[PDB]
């Protein structure tokens, strides 16, 4: 559907503003500096939005997340696969906006695993398994039917 | 195929709690 399409495109700048928001959020509390790098716009409002309200729960899991991220020794030839075969599993029970939040915090996590263990200029490729996924899995058509990615801004605590 | 379980596991058990938490603003 045309209203799919279009969530499927802002996810990109979603995606963009939520890392540049949680890593300055986190290092605030080694930097990534490809995540260092219009901030009024709604898209950007509400990657902004999401790091924010998702940053208690996130910190519970770092360790956990850590851990599981050095066991999976993702590489430049199979992060594809992981990310597909971890956000496909992710969905199988269903939707809702927490997991959608999830989604994006994996891509973060990592998008900044890899560039620590030394795959440089990777950021770009980590965005687009997201974008990729959400419209390939039907994420960006659920977002569709909740009015857009700007219904993310109704979201608190 | 066992460590991509438990990633995702974890990104749903995260995911549900943040879902839990969150109300209108
Ligand atoms: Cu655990």
């Amino acid at each position: 559907s045309a209203s799919e399409e279009q969530v499927a495109q802002d996810t990109e700048e979603v995606f963009r503003s939520y890392v540049f928001y949680r890593h300055q959020q986190e290092q605030e509390a080694p930097a990534d500096p490809e995540m260092v790098t219009q901030p009024s716009s709604t898209m950007g409002q509400v990657g902004r939005q999401l790091a924010i309200i998702g940053d208690d729960i996130n910190r519970r899991y770092d360790s956990e997340f850590q851990t599981m991220l050095q066991h999976l020794q993702p590489t430049a030839e199979n992060a594809y696969e992981y990310f597909t075969k971890i956000a496909t599993s992710l969905f199988e029970s269903g939707i809702n906006w927490g997991r959608v939040v999830a989604l994006l915090g994996f891509g973060y996590r990592l998008a900044l695993h890899v560039y620590q263990h030394g795959l440089t200029g990777f950021l770009g490729q980590v965005t687009r398994f997201v974008v990729d996924f959400m419209l390939h899995h039907s994420i960006a058509r659920w977002i569709a039917q909740r009015g857009g990615w700007v219904a993310a801004l109704n979201l608190c605590n | 195929e066992d460590i991509i379980r438990n990633i995702a596991r974890h990104l749903a058990q995260m995911g549900d709690s943040m879902d839990r938490s969150w109300g209108g603003c």
